[PDB]
């Protein structure tokens, strides 16, 4: 039970945590870059759109750029962030 | 959405 904390690659066991400032689930990381959990992943991890944290396995990642000021991620315009799909550890 | 686009690192 050891987790990656930055430079997430496919196959990494990761810690998925609720981020209330951004009102989404994110990968726990020491990097300043935001790794949002892809919304497709929520049922697979039994998270609804209150559980504080879960372990997951990274399976896909996507590099994105906010193109409007108000967005579902609550990040400023132009911000660049990742979207990650993850499944349950075991 | 048009909120965000995929971009190459
Ligand atoms: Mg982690």
């Amino acid at each position: 039970e050891k987790i990656a904390i930055r430079d997430f690659q496919v196959g990494d066991l990761v810690l998925i945590i609720l981020d209330e400032r951004h009102d989404n689930y994110v990968l726990f990381t020491v990097s300043p870059t935001l790794y949002f959990l892809h919304s497709e992943s929520l049922p697979a991890l039994d998270l609804k759109p209150r559980r504080p944290w879960v372990l997951g396995k990274v399976m896909e990642k996507e590099y994105c750029q906010a193109k409007k000021a108000q967005n579902r991620f609550k990040v400023p315009l132009g911000t660049k962030f990742y979207r990650v799909k993850a499944v349950s550890w075991n | 959405s048009s909120e965000f686009e995929v971009v190459t690192p």
